[PDB]
């Protein structure tokens, strides 16, 4: 309880890790033509935010 | 009674009872079930 923030044609990626208790997310977006599956080719992801929460991840679920 | 103590950076503050031998404890404290905290005898 000790944090707070507030800040088919689309494709977006995201990346989601936790290090010494820090929660670090990187993102991209690109329109695509390919909507079946994921679109061989290159596009690095590159960081949003790198959160100090020292939590015990194992588990996650989508929100639909 | 406010000062307590029991990977890097970690905060576990669960109050769930140490299973200290094979029984199950179930939250009830005895012999081999035991709460984690204590308070520091300042
Ligand atoms: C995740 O929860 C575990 C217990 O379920 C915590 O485990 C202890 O972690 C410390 C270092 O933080 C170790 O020294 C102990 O040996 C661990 N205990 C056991 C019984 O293995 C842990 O602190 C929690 N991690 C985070 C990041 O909160």
């Amino acid at each position: 309880c000790t944090f707070e923030y507030v800040s088919f044609k689309n494709l977006r990626e995201f990346v989601f890790k936790n290090i010494d208790g820090y929660f670090k997310i990187y993102s991209k977006h690109t329109p695509i033509n390919l909507v079946r599956d994921l679109p061989q080719g290159f596009s690095a992801l590159e960081p949003l935010v790198d959160l100090p929460i020292g939590i015990n991840i194992t588990r996650f679920q989508t929100l639909l | 009674y406010n000062y307590r103590y029991r990977k890097p950076f970690e905060r576990d503050i669960s109050t769930e009872i140490y299973q200290a031998g094979s029984k199950p404890c179930n939250g009830v404290e005895g012999f081999n079930c035991y709460f984690p905290l204590q308070s520091y005898g300042f």
